[PDB]
């Protein structure tokens, strides 16, 4: 079992964990995962926490030739309308060796209390195209089995994680509605159909 | 009996099931998720427009229908004996259509509100388009509905109206009224929808 | 601000207020009707005292209506959820209990006239019944004036 | 687990989920309502009943 | 400090409170209605005391708005949520109670009239069976304004 | 851009709009085709001109077949949901309508029949009255003709 | 520390204790009455006598007020969870078993009265009968104050 | 790129198209030779001519084939959901349509075979308004052509 | 530590083996007093054998109360959620199964009442079958011990 | 390489194929088996003609076994959704329209049966509504195999 | 490593065991208690002989027990999933067949007494119907015993 | 490698297999029984004859049994997921077709023996309708040996 990367200060604040990860440049993808997680020797050069904000910075030397970075940028936030302190990873930057990409994360949400977990994080449709991107982009990643957790954290374990979708999602509850509606008009319709008589005798 | 049965027990167990997924998702701690929320924002507000159009026109043409058979078959049973009832007492057939009149009305109004956002976001979606995608499916709900019972009182009352002019022709006049205050319903159901409109605009 | 999908309660408030009522106001004036109708071919002058049931079943399409509007120009895309919240109740209250209303509006105005048409001297006593069916689209208001002017 | 790691819930779970009940729903409401056609079924075999 | 959605429940208190005592308060009208008209034709005399019946069934429908009254005056824009849930027990427990009582008024006041119709000595009597059914609606009450004032 | 669920909801609609139309003549068909069955023992030349809700019947089939055929081809894979949900909603419109005008023509034909079977001066009135049936279903077209052009 | 929720398990046990109890009394009281009322025609006098299942179901109403008040008596916000489901449990527990002795109770309470009317032996028989209806809602009672003091 | 699961939907519509046709073509099938049993044994130089309604029953089930078929030899792995729903869509139209043509069938059939046991003149009728049934499910089979073509 | 929600199946479990054990009680009541009540008339005397199917009911409530007992003294907040679903199931298996008994005491305390006023030498007879009813609540109790108790 | 839950729509198919075509052939079997009962008093002799229903409902069942066969050894572990989800509505294909054939059978051999009881002539036009029966399994077959060998 | 609510599956199973058992036994001796109770007015000399339904009644609830007490004193906290799958498979293999008995024994426990009754020679067949209803309860439990082990 | 929560299907299958064979066999008994009670009456001769009904119901108990021992020796902890769902398949295939063969079974023994009384040459003809109902559940079977062993 891998270790998860952990962001300490005092006591651990981000905990980071996945079956696999990988990236491309150019659309040619390289294995992260060996290179990073139960990696002692990883560089976390300018990562930070505070209680309302998290920025897990990565570093690496070898990728695509050259030294390569990675945030992982997410929020807490109080909301009066379901009085909690939710949290979400609204993206992840990429710092090259002279520019920045970037990736509108945005599903990765739960209560402050609760990790986050999907099968993937990716920017491929295959594996849900949650890393939204209104630009054309040289970069991708692949998170498989991605677990995350970056505020209420206690010891070098997770807690409780919340899924992705895993039980119903919004075309499912749009087609549900609908067919359900129709489904409804079908029983009027073949009610007064199963209603329909015939006589027994006829006139002299 | 066992038709109305079957749909009885699915009734009954949608119910029980909810009842079961309501304390489990709550005792489990789970309860942060099924917030109502999610459902209300991430359903498109076109879909809830468009069963608002449709659930308008559909609702009031079937209270008019069941408003046009019932007080029809009075009309053929009563006229065996009585012809003179067909040309007269037709007007409760025609406030029938008048709830579907009220019916078209209102979803063709409600049909010009609706425009594309180019976005996909909540928060680029907007307030004003989410208010105007519920408030179009409850004003087409709502004049759906109250039409819908509007017809059918119309067509039991304008029923018991032919019955009685097949006995005495000045009971048709008096007992007319009743036509009116069915009508009204759908009138008021109307009125109400127009309002539930009056301030939307999406796109 | 307001969240966006806020404004749902108060626009099925403004719908139950009238959906309800009028299927109250439409059972009502049916039975009502009916019973008129039926009475009528025995007794065709009672009809202007007997359609006073019809006439009640109209006042509560007149509760919806009114608790309706009072909503549907309270409602905004800024409303606050509290708000939303007491026009859904209001709606319901007045919606449902003006549904309750017309139940007892529709048997009456039935069973009454029926009644009467044998026996003239149940009128006031019909009315006496009749009014204390009425009322309850009344208390409905009430609840429903209150909540949603909160 | 060392780590709490979560349950390992599949993408698309909900598409699974809903097809395994609503097919399973159907399936049965089929099986229940042809089943209580079945049990329910007159033979009308009178004739005998008489005699 | 308190959720946004909290006044939900509450607000759903005081429609409940005042929908299922009228629900209840509607059918122990419609109920004796039907049965003081099917009697009047033999018995008019009896309407002003068989009325009564209907008098409480209408206490009911006030048991209902006291709590829809009170519930509602106790609102508030960022309500505690458990005085919310205190709300919604007030309401229902009311409501419901009251929709019960509201039965009993109804197949008591029916039958009752009958029996009354039929042997005048059984008024008496009845009046005290109905004050057991329409108790109930009090006993509704009482938690209710227990449980809104707590 | 569009979701690759998107196309569904218009499929639904053209489904809709044959199926729920279908059933609705279907329906008509079997009472009037009953209604000429019985009528046909005692006036055997009159099934010609008693034939009228029949076709009227085929005819709320057809006003589905316009709707189902106009969404069928208006539908494409890069489908926004704004023309999904117009065309769902042509469906459902048409559809349920296809229902209750069918339903009506079927009643009015069993009942119409019949009727001008003992007493032929009903002829016309049935025709009246199956019209209005028809204009529902006319309703029902021209909202699902507005929502696939828009 | 406790959750959120916690209260809202307790306040349905205190509404659950009443309801289902008026639910019960309520039905008890309705047969009771009339049977009551059918007999009384032929027996003016035997009408004090049978009120007694009226009154054995009033009880079962009061049997839900005990624990209603004693669960309502003992919410706070603040409350354990634990605290919250033995309320839930109590207040099911007298409720359903109220409802229970309701339905014996008004059962025993017509049938029983229609004997006696026949053959007034039957009275003390009645009595035996209808005190193993009454006793469930005791039972109710036990457990529930067990539950909700332990 | 097409998602998983994706054929479902178009099976679905293959399946639905040839067992809801079959469905209808049963229930068309067992009145119409119920009414054709009992019409016989008065009439058995009818049987050969009476077995039209059971042909157009079979033709019912045939429509339901025929998009079976064409959508049976369309769906491939990995198929757009476009395509799957387009089969849906037209699966279900044919399949749907095919079940009120089959209640027009049957009903007519019945009632249609038992009318002309008694009068002949009805057969022509009857195959007319038979048309105006079994059309329907050439509407269907016409959108579902349509439809799984697009 | 154990889960906070694990007292909830534990209260789920008292309530169970009460509440069905009182609904086996008062059906067991109901039938039965319907049963002595409507035999009395023809033989009195029988009253005080024919009680013995209500006394047989009142133990199916016993058998729930032991149960709903013993699970309430044993309940805590810790409580691990093993024993919870063990007290869940002692109380279904002792509630359901005194329902069922009560059911079967139900059915034969009327009907054996009423046979045994034509034919007394059923008494013993009837006594016989109802053993193996009263039983079933006993093998509910037997189980609900041993899962409660490990 | 292929996903988890592969054949699980699979399998489905080959009990539905099995099952539905069961429940038809034992409807068939049951409904028409009745009919032969009955006539065999009145016509000794025709007993072995009047079985060809029963046959052909036995044929039902074989053309679901020969579908729920063919998916069963086409299943494994590493299945592509594709060919399960084909598997499934190929079993629902036969099943279902097998259950419809199945239901007409039962009907139209009754039917047929008793009426050959009265006219032994009918038994040729039996035998071809039987053939027009029979077919729809064959056509459910036809489907359920190119979903099943594709 | 297992979940916490691992034994709810085998508690579940226990609970099955006996409930449906329970209410097997139930069915099978309220029919054949009316059954008894029926006949034996007529025919006393047959009542000790009439018992045996009853008897097998209790035979099907002593499986339930057997089952559900295995199960119980198999079940501990630590338990495997696949040993409380297992354990509920077992208990509603028992406890739905021994339904499934309850239903058997009950209607031939009424009905063979009816015609023993009529016919003493009845006697023996009717005991070896009744047998082929009670092994269906052993032919439950001799899978649930195995599935209850390994 | 293999998940858990997966065992789960394949005891589904075993008790599937049992119950709904138990099932079969018991509507198969039931109804045959009521049949030869009735019968006997008037042909106590015919007893021994008319049993074969009531042997044919415990061959789908024994189908049922073997499937289930069959799954339950195939079973093991961390079962492979396509086996489990097989094994599922196989007893619900077996277990519902045999319930449909016990349906059959049931009503053409019943009418069968009845017919019988009057007929005896209707022996020959309900054996050979017997061998085409409980063939079904030789398909079920077999089937479900085939996916028991895949």
């Amino acid at each position: 079992i891998h270790p998860p990367v952990s962001y300490n200060d005092t006591a651990p604040r981000i905990l980071f964990w996945a079956q696999n990860f990988s990236v491309a440049y150019k659309d040619e993808w390289k294995d992260l995962t060996s290179l990073t997680f139960g990696v002692e020797n990883l560089n976390l050069t300018g990562s930070f926490w505070n209680d309302s904000f998290a920025m897990l910075s990565l570093t690496y030397e070898p990728l695509f030739g050259a030294t390569v970075t990675f945030k992982f940028i997410l929020a807490s936030r109080f909301y009066p309308v379901s009085a909690r302190y939710w949290f979400t990873m609204e993206r992840l930057e990429i710092h090259s060796n002279g520019s920045v990409a970037h990736f509108n994360v945005s599903q990765v949400t739960g209560p402050s209390i609760y990790s986050f977990h999907c099968e993937y994080v990716s920017s491929l449709s295959k594996k849900g195209s949650l890393l939204v991107t209104n630009v054309p982009s040289l970069w991708q990643m692949t998170l498989h089995n991605f677990q995350i957790q970056a505020f209420n954290v206690t010891g070098e374990q997770f807690s409780y994680a919340s899924d992705c979708a895993g039980f119903f999602s919004p075309g499912i509850w749009m087609g549900l509605l609908t067919t359900l509606f129709m489904l409804f008009i079908f029983t009027y319709g073949l009610h007064m159909i199963l209603s329909l008589k015939t006589m027994d005798r006829f006139d002299d | 009996t066992g038709l109305e049965l079957l749909y009885l027990g699915i009734f009954v167990a949608f119910w029980a099931c909810m009842i079961v997924v309501g304390i489990c998702y709550t005792i489990f701690d789970l309860g942060f998720r099924f917030d109502v929320a999610w459902f209300l924002t991430e359903t498109s507000p076109f879909m809830w427009s468009n069963l608002g159009i449709g659930l308008a026109i559909s609702l009031s043409v079937v209270g008019a229908a069941w408003g046009i058979y019932i007080t029809g078959s009075s009309i053929i049973g009563g006229g065996v004996k009585a012809p003179r009832i067909k040309t007269k007492n037709l007007v409760s057939i025609i406030f029938c259509e008048a709830v579907a009149i009220y019916g078209i009305i209102m979803a063709i109004v409600i049909s010009n509100m609706a425009e594309p956002f180019s976005a996909t976001d909540p928060k680029a979606i907007g307030h004003r388009n989410y208010h105007a995608g519920y408030s179009m499916f409850g004003a087409g709900l709502t004049v759906g509905l109250s039409n819908l019972f509007c017809g059918v009182c119309v067509g039991i009352v304008g029923s018991g109206a032919a019955l009685a002019d097949a006995q005495n022709p000045s009971l048709f006049v008096k007992i007319l009224i009743v036509e009116i205050f069915g009508s009204a319903i759908g009138l008021f159901g109307v009125i109400v929808a127009i309002l539930q409109t009056s301030r939307v605009k999406m796109g | 601000n307001n969240p966006e999908y806020s404004s749902f309660f108060g626009v099925m408030g403004a719908s139950s207020a009238m959906v309800f009522s009028a299927m109250g106001a439409a059972y009502g004036t049916a039975k009502s009707g009916t019973g008129i109708a039926a009475m009528s071919v025995m007794r065709p002058e009672l009809i202007m005292k007997s359609i006073i049931p019809v006439v009640m079943a109209g006042i509560i399409a007149i509760y919806g209506l009114v608790v309706a509007v009072l909503i549907a120009n309270s409602l905004t895309d800024g409303i606050t959820l509290y708000r939303s919240f007491l026009q859904l109740g209001a709606g319901l209250s007045v919606g449902l209990s003006g549904l309750a209303a017309g139940f007892a509006i529709g048997i009456v105005g039935d069973a009454g006239v029926r009644g009467t048409a044998q026996q003239p001297r149940l009128f006031v006593g019909m009315i006496l019944i009749l009014i204390f069916a009425e009322v309850l689209g009344l208390y409905g208001l009430i609840v429903a004036l209150i909540l949603s002017t909160k | 687990s060392p780590y709490n790691l979560a349950y390992k819930y599949n993408l698309e779970y909900s598409v699974v989920f809903n097809l395994v009940l609503w097919i399973m729903t159907g399936l049965a409401l089929a099986v229940i309502i042809t089943s209580y056609n079945i049990w329910n079924m007159d033979p009308g075999y009178d004739s005998i009943i008489y005699r």
